[PDB]
């Protein structure tokens, strides 16, 4: 009567160890998939830094991103925070951003673009600009790192079905 | 999150460096090479926190708490056995046995070292008394037998000395008859003749024999019995023949 | 009871060796089409949406 | 900055408050009254004060200090009785001339004149530190010296300045930590929010039993250090004697007594009864007062101190559990805290949804039970700690349909019964075998198998005999006494001695200071062996009067065995348990033959 | 300054918040009559004040207001005993004034005279069943619970006169170590019951050492609740200043709770359970806060609240809310008064958790608390056997049902049977209660120790 | 970016009206902790949303606001087993991410897959009395009714842990020919019960086939009420997309009812009778609308809700509203759990209204329907004989009351008695019930056929 209980205890322990290994295998596979996604996101951010490092080719993409942020803000006066080399490009393309924003929206164009004194660096974002309301009511991050991180949640199903289908 | 992992890695490296200062335990330091490698190099805390947050270093709070509990139990067992010294292979065998245990925080090995450290901690701040002297000699014999036998092998003397130390510690300050009767009964039932030579001081055996001769001396009424009891209380060894001769004379 | 004393610790070696072949086929397919998803992620990140 | 917009009752509203959080404390009016803004509505914030305001006008200045309102954590908490807002009533009793919470006076929770002996640990200059790490130690009392001074949570850096061992006050610096530049200086006292719980490294399973001294409470359900248990009330049936006798009978390293809605006489009697009584740890010089933390909150005081008393007690229990010691938290009653929250919701103007109580009282009451429990201690040392949550429930409506007992019954894991008819018959503390549950009996059975305890096997048969005794007594009283088997009479006879020996407590037994597990487990073996011997003797052929007369002195000795101590013969087992095993075979053989 | 609006009995005036909260204000109407009021609630650019003298005569813009600049405080002195006052502190015969020499708050928070000590001196109320089963000490706030359809005011005045008449025999027994004082507070009581209580207080010999407060149902609700704070402040100031045991009677609590419930029906406040205000526990806790032993170990203020059950149930918000803050309870029974037992008080649902702390050796018996446990179980078993004997019949009762039924009829008609002016000591109540218990053998009692039970059995 | 105020669990923030209803928002405070939540309502420059982590501690004019631009949805995938998650779809193991492949909504129905097929193909989950006498199938629901006198959370953890082991023995009997999964949802549970249930489920070897959802009692009510939507969408996505039988266990219903009753404290909606809201039928119908047979039935989505009554009263709409929508009910007795039996379920009041439709030929036993009726009639006759045995006595008891009384005591400890780590199928439960029913004679057995009774005696 005691030996049957001891054999039942050992039979419970082996079934615990087999489930522990059976969980460790799927934990290792999930760690490998998370490492592959963590490498793909690092490659996308590394390409986004070098793509954001060129203001001549990034000027129309930054103007289209500023028009995309102006199409969601819906305000005639907003503060645009960007890098030290992006304020001069937006200052010389504010009329083109207003003319391009006027042709893509039914509302009137912006009156003026407030160039803030906060200059972002390359150690915090991968490029882009931050468009916020002038009344202190909403903040919209339109950077490359925030756009890739927020777009990765919706692009994760096509990447998962295309990579591990 | 990362500050507890960096502080646990620094405390694990400090406990690992304080455990073996001679570099003679390659088995204990071999398993902690992944955490001691980042602590043995001069680096900033921001680099260790950024490396731990990016998946480039150990960041498991459960595994670091279990390994820090096992290393804290081995360092607490090695530090609790002073001034005696344990064997080099016994520390690696106790570390290998504690590493292969399913639950080191729920077993009796941690409670035995916690009670052994609590007995010396309570006896260090306490004044010199007979129960503190008997509990100090039982804690010294339990420290010598615990250092000689480890914490991975069961023993009746360690459980009886721990139960007698817990029962003597749980008693009040008006129970000297039960502490003297428990010390005389536990000392009379020991297999060895005197467990105080080379482990206790020379004045402690004469203080214990003078305490037992002074305790048994107030019950006598003859001059020959008081002369023999006063003459037998000048020995520097606590043997069972002195207690049997003192009990036969009374 | 001797079989339940040597199995502790071997669950990680037996679980790591069981998923060793899956990590090479998953790493080869993940490393093969890395540019096709990085170019689509950079193209979608560089375009307004 | 701010102006008093409206003042009604004990709560004052202040308009023109922009930039303040939901936990920052500020002074309202010109008297400098203590208060904290719990909620806000627009530009006007509603701040609950811990003192009854009666001479404050609308329009006075309200300046926030710029930090949250909490209590100080350091040496000097034991051997003193404070209020629910961390205010020393001992200095306010002689200085302010009032033993209750004063009005218009300010007093710190930690005095700057008391000095303690501080000693540094094994750390040195250059080692990294984290939140809850063991930085030093300070001897608070003469019995326990495990009061290690730790850093606050959410902090990190390196030790730039290390102080040596010696005697210093709480206002003197002993350590400095800066990670990125000079952050700030460190001292013996630490700041922590009362509304914010203390963080931990990881949770642990509850497998360490805790004996409160009650044989019926531990026999009915397995009490463990780290679990959640509730106590039913009836508006006064002897619940304060179970809390004071349970706190004095407990042998934990820490004691957390916090009164939420007490009248005030039980807190003064429990505070004065602690120095005259002695503990089971060989204490001296007020051992019962120096080993427990006294938090005195009465119903005559404000509802802010009564609502923050549970947060200060849970923060002190979280600090004591993070220190590396097991503490038992005793709270009574939760109905005064829920009635104070309903009074704050009714006074503030929030619409309730609990039949008169606030809708947020369920999440706040359920969130307090999740903070207590056993787990690993936070910090780099990884010490072992535990916290027992014992909160007695009171009536706030119907008998069982109250929102405090209904919302608290779901979050709890251990439940004990309470006889309403037996409570009025002078039979407290009583329990109900039909209304009871416990989830730590399965995990406690594994450690009980290693400890060789037989408590649950006799507890299941005692619960079955106590369950069948109510049906036999109700069927005998309803149908009438005209015929019955000997099994129901022997079960009612065993349930009468078991209910007399286990039910009668707090004035019906000589030895009630300490209750060992071997005496409680071995005590049920005599009643279960007598009931099984009587049922086996009646089943094999025998008369009821021949077996009842065949028992004789064994029934009176088994009923009178509770008055004897377990210190006879051995250190954990009495001689009556060993003699009853040999006399039970002769009584069972003589009763059958 | 000007009356902005009026909702029910409260008047909402529009003016700047110059005066403080609870300060007395002066309202002048254009009829040749001035009235005084106190601001119950302060707000921005508005204040809610309740006029003590009537509720009629308000004007839209033909009235003026004046700020006194002082908070609401009642002057207490050592010579106010032996005078007739009102709920606001004014006489009704134009005789004795306030004559205050010290400043005291209307809530008792700024003093806090409750020392860290429990009740030890047992005060005998002259009832063997009341002091035996639920005996309280000096400082206990355990009130007497009553019900509708019975004269609870005559039993409360008879117990109040019996406590003062039993205090002289208990003074030599070490039950009371100071003088005896009486506090009479009226709220919604008739003139015949107030004149009968004043005639009982004058017959007891406490007319020149007590204070009389008169509050009728036609007066304001703020004056009735304001009178118990002034009576408790005068009793706490006299008991703390002179070191004398003062007994305060606050009747009726249902009118004070009805005034607080009526005050919440004229503003915008969320109501609690049972259609009552949510801040009634904070206002009720302030009246119960002024209670306990004074600092010095020589004085204490005792409060005995008289609460009448309107629905005949203890689950009401007013009786349950006031009973939840207080310790213990004593409920009367209409069947005891209908049977002929005077005073009718039930012992089945009445139980106190502080009877052991109030009791003690040298002023009572040791087995008095032990006999109440067996007497309560015998009283419950007598009611269960009496209900089972009438419900099921005489053919379904047991052997213990006859002895419990005879012990319930003998104990219900022997212990609770007494007069209205005869004092009953604790030793006579324990000796007369021990004789009624001897109806069964020694093998049927288990709510007492056999050592103390064998010595007195 | 400008928080207006906070009242209860809902925070009132001032933001633009561009965010949609149920959109995720990130609240950035000045302390250094970012918390996410869901917008409860959107208006014209005003809205009230509930934060997932905390409800207080944010500034009024210093915090920042940000909109993610995605609705509240959890990614459904086939790798959700073998991991621990939270009530908002966040893993607490500190390991890899979810890595889902489809976007499924959590606040509503994505496609609402509910086939119009009858209930059939019944499968067991580890309960002998529950699966035997009131065994439900894929498409039908059966709730568990308990009270505050038994471990209903440990009974739900043992019922969820017992599932998955009957699929190998049932696969040979043609009862399950596909992958089986379990859905574990915990709301208002502690860390000791979740860690003990996770260690108990991982010790048996069922952690790799079930999902772990742990919700704490210190989180918002929106996460606790939205926690079963991820389990219902994961079970519907795994059952429809994978064609496998998945069982959903949701405990406890009292925490979801208290969280739903605590909500709506600052809106125009008011609660109904008994303090609960009047829209509990739509809340239970919303969770019941995402379970059952999908279009193209290959797998099954079984819903087994465990409800624990806090007072054990029948005057609440929790058990009546939950039992009215389902077909059948299971009751648990405290007297059976007090004796030591596990699980202490009673088959006398419990009955199944679709038991004959769930059983058939090829996926269940043939004599299971007559064996459950014979065991129920023998249990009712054993309860009547046990109740009449005390009044009649031992020497005057009938042979039918003693034979049924022995079958009630033997069947109560044999059929209802099961192991915590042992899995008993319906075939072993029918063979165990045949041994308890074998003590009766053949003439006293008339609730089965003669061929099945002669073959299985």
């Amino acid at each position: 009567g005691n030996f049957k209980s001891k054999l039942k205890k050992a039979m419970l322990s082996q079934q615990i160890t087999k489930s522990t290994i059976a969980n460790k295998m799927r934990l290792k596979v999930l760690s490998a998939r998370e490492q592959s996604l963590d490498g793909i996101f690092e490659e996308t951010k590394e390409k986004l830094s070098g793509i954001a490092n060129n203001r001549d080719e990034y000027k129309p993409i930054l103007q289209s991103l500023i028009v995309e942020a102006l199409l969601k803000l819906l305000e005639p006066k907003a503060i645009v925070k960007a890098l030290e080399r992006d304020v001069d490009l937006i200052e010389s393309m504010k009329d083109d951003i207003m003319r391009e924003y006027g042709e893509k929206a039914q509302r009137a164009p912006l009156e003026e673009i407030v160039i803030s004194n906060d200059y972002l660096n390359k150690d915090l974002v991968s490029g882009g600009v931050v468009v916020s309301n002038a009344s202190d009511k909403i903040e919209i991050n339109n950077t490359l790192e925030e756009r890739l991180k927020l777009l990765s949640e919706e692009a994760l199903p096509a990447i998962r079905l295309e990579l591990y289908g | 999150y990362h500050s507890q992992v960096v502080g646990k890695i620094g405390y694990i490296a400090r406990c690992m460096q304080t455990i073996d200062p001679e570099n003679n335990l390659k088995k204990i330091r071999e398993d902690y090479q992944d955490v001691l490698i980042w602590a043995e190099k001069n680096y900033r805390f921001e680099e260790i926190l950024e490396a731990s947050k990016s998946g480039k270093c150990p960041n498991d709070l459960d595994a670091l708490s279990r390994r820090s509990l096992i290393l804290l139990e081995l360092l607490r067992l090695v530090s609790s056995i002073s001034p005696f010294k344990m064997k080099l292979d016994l520390i690696e065998s106790q570390y290998e046995k504690m590493k292969q245990h399913v639950n080191l925080w729920k077993s009796d090995y941690h409670v035995k070292l916690n009670q052994l450290n609590q007995l010396t901690d309570y006896l260090k701040n306490a004044a010199p008394t007979p129960k503190n002297n008997f509990l100090r000699a039982m804690t010294s014999v339990l420290q010598m037998q615990i250092a000689q036998y480890g914490i991975t092998e069961d023993n009746e003397g360690i459980n009886q000395l721990f139960k007698l130390g817990l029962h003597l510690l749980a008693m009040a300050n008006e129970k000297i008859d039960e502490q003297y009767h428990l010390f005389k009964g536990y000392v009379k039932d020991q297999p060895e003749e005197s467990p105080f030579e080379g482990i206790l001081p020379a004045e402690d055996q004469k203080i214990l024999v003078k305490t037992m001769i002074d305790y048994a001396m107030p019950k006598l009424s003859s001059k020959v019995l008081q002369d023999k009891l006063s003459a037998l209380s000048s020995s520097d060894v606590l043997t069972k023949t002195l207690l049997d001769s003192i009990d036969r004379i009374v | 009871e001797q079989k339940n004393a040597g199995g502790v610790g071997e669950l990680e070696k037996k679980a790591e060796a069981g998923v060793q072949g899956e990590l090479a086929e998953i790493k080869k397919i993940a490393e093969k089409k890395k540019d096709d998803v990085v170019k689509i992620l950079i193209e979608t990140v560089i375009k307004p949406s | 900055y701010g102006a008093i917009y409206s003042v009604s009752g004990p709560v004052v509203i202040a308009e023109n408050m922009i930039g303040c959080a939901m936990y920052e404390l500020v002074k309202v009016g010109h008297d400098n009254l203590v208060g904290e803004v719990i909620r806000i509505d627009g530009d006007k914030a509603t701040i609950q004060v811990y003192e009854e305001t009666a001479g404050l006008t609308v329009g006075d200045p309200v300046l926030r200090t710029g930090k949250p309102l909490s209590v100080e954590l350091g040496p000097g908490l034991m051997e003193t009785i404070y209020d629910g807002i961390q205010r020393p009533l001992k200095a306010i009793k002689e200085e302010s001339q009032s033993i209750y919470i004063p009005r218009g006076i300010d007093t710190p929770a930690l005095d700057r004149t008391i000095k303690w002996q501080f000693t540094p640990g094994k750390f040195q200059v250059g080692d990294h530190i984290s939140g809850g790490d063991i930085y030093g130690s300070v001897f608070e009392n003469s019995l326990i010296s495990s009061h290690k001074i730790l850093l606050p949570p959410r902090s990190r850096g390196t030790i730039t300045w290390i102080a040596p061992a010696g005697e210093y006050t709480l206002d003197e610096k002993i350590l400095e930590v800066e990670f990125d530049g000079k952050k700030s200086d460190f001292t013996l006292y630490h700041t922590w929010p009362v509304r914010v719980p203390r963080p931990v490294t990881e949770k642990l399973s509850a497998d360490y039993p805790l004996l409160t001294g009650q044989r019926v409470l531990d026999a009915l359900f397995p009490c463990v250090q780290g679990g959640t248990t509730c106590i039913p009330g009836a508006f006064g049936c002897g619940k304060t004697v179970i809390s004071q006798s349970l706190s004095k009978y407990s042998n934990s390293d820490a004691i957390i007594y916090v009164g939420c809605g007490e009248r005030g006489n039980e807190m003064a009697e429990v505070l004065m009864e602690f120095p005259e009584l002695y503990t089971e740890m060989s204490g001296t010089k007020e051992p019962i007062m120096k080993r427990t933390t006294l938090v005195a909150n009465t119903s005559n005081m404000p509802v802010a101190a009564r609502e923050a008393s549970i947060y200060t007690g849970i923060t002190l229990a979280e600090y004591f559990r993070d220190q590396g010691k097991n503490v038992s938290m005793i709270a009574d009653s939760s109905s005064r805290w829920a009635e104070a929250l309903r009074e704050i919701s009714g006074r503030l103007g929030e619409m309730p949804a609990d039949q008169g109580f606030p809708a947020y009282l369920g999440a706040k009451l359920a969130s307090f039970y999740e903070r207590a429990g056993k787990a690993v201690a936070l910090g780099s040392p990884d010490r072992t700690g535990s916290v027992s949550i014992v909160a007695a429930v009171s009536p706030a409506g119907g008998d069982f349909s109250d929102p405090v007992t209904t919302a608290t019954l779901g979050i709890t894991q251990v439940f004990w019964g309470l006889d309403k008819k037996l409570a009025q018959r002078k039979h407290f503390p009583s329990i109900n075998t039909s209304v009871s549950y416990s989830k730590y009996t399965n995990v406690l059975n594994k450690f009980y198998d290693s400890n060789y305890p037989e408590f649950p096997v006799l507890r299941d048969r005692m619960k079955e005999i106590l369950s069948n005794a109510e049906e036999l007594e109700q069927v005998v009283q309803l149908v009438g006494k005209s015929a019955l088997s000997d099994s129901d009479k022997i079960t009612l006879d065993v349930a009468t001695l078991i209910k007399e020996d286990f039910l009668q407590q707090n004035g019906y037994s000589t030895y009630d200071a300490f209750c060992p597990i071997w005496k409680t487990f071995d005590m049920m073996r005599a009643f279960i062996s007598y009931h099984d011997e009587a049922q086996k003797a009646v089943a094999n052929g025998a008369n009821w009067s021949k077996l009842a007369d065949s028992t004789g002195d064994v029934k009176h000795a088994v009923s009178s065995s509770k008055f004897f101590e377990p210190s006879r013969g051995e250190k954990e087992v009495h001689g009556e348990f060993e003699k009853l095993l040999s006399t039970m075979q002769e009584r069972f053989a003589e009763s059958t033959d | 300054n000007t009356v902005s609006g009026v909702n029910g009995p409260l008047v909402i005036l529009e003016k700047v918040k110059f005066p403080r909260y609870n300060e007395i204000v002066n309202l002048t109407l254009p009829d040749g009559t001035v009235r005084q009021g106190q601001v119950l609630e302060i707000r921005g650019d508005r204040a809610i004040v309740q006029v003590f003298e009537g509720t009629s005569g308000i004007d839209v813009k033909k009235t003026t207001v004046e700020f006194t600049g002082e908070s609401l405080r009642i002057p207490v002195s050592e010579d106010m005993l032996g005078r007739i006052f009102d709920g606001s502190g004014r006489p009704i015969d134009n005789g004795p004034k306030v004559f205050a020499e010290d400043y005291l708050d209307i809530n008792g928070s700024p003093i806090n005279p409750y020392a860290r000590i429990y009740p030890e001196e047992m005060i005998s109320t002259g009832v063997s069943a009341i002091d035996t089963m639920n005996s309280i000490a000096r400082g206990q706030k355990i009130p007497i619970f009553s019900a509708s359809g019975l004269p609870h005011n005559e039993i409360a005045a008879q117990i109040c006169r019996q406590a003062g008449l039993v205090r002289p025999t208990k003074d030599v027994h070490d039950g009371h170590e100071e003088n005896f004082s009486i506090v009479f507070a009226a709220m919604g009581v008739n003139l015949e019951t107030a004149r009968f209580f004043k005639q009982d207080f004058e017959e007891n010999g406490s007319l020149e050492r007590t204070s009389l407060f008169l509050n009728l149902a036609n007066d304001p609700t703020i004056e009735r609740i304001i009178t118990p704070r002034l009576a408790l402040t005068t009793a706490e100031y006299l008991a703390y200043q002179t070191e004398r045991h003062v007994l305060t009677i606050l009747t009726d609590m249902s009118s004070y709770a009805d005034a607080l419930r009526e005050v919440s029906a004229a503003r915008e406040e969320v109501p609690g359970r049972r259609g009552y205000p949510g801040y009634m526990y904070t206002d009720l806790s302030t009246i119960y806060e002024r209670a306990g032993r004074v600092e010095g170990r020589n004085g204490s203020i005792t409060q005995i609240p008289i609460l009448t059950m309107p629905n005949d149930d203890i689950t009401h918000p007013i009786p349950d809310l006031t009973g939840y803050i207080t310790e213990g309870q004593i409920f009367v029974d209409r069947q005891l008064h209908n049977k002929g037992i005077y005073p009718p008080i039930n012992v089945l649902p009445s139980l106190s958790r502080l009877m052991k702390s109030a009791i003690g050796e040298g002023m009572t018996r040791k087995d008095h608390g032990d006999v109440s446990n067996q007497l309560y179980a015998k009283y419950a078993i007598g009611k269960d056997a009496a209900a089972m004997k009438a419900v099921v019949g005489e053919e379904a009762l047991s052997i213990e049902d006859k002895l419990s039924l005879e012990f319930l009829e003998k104990f219900e008609k022997t212990f609770i049977t007494q007069g209205a002016y005869e004092d009953r000591t604790v030793f006579e109540s324990l000796d007369q209660a021990w004789s009624l218990l001897r109806i069964y053998p020694k093998e049927m009692l288990n709510r007492i120790s056999p050592k103390i039970l064998d010595e007195f059995y």
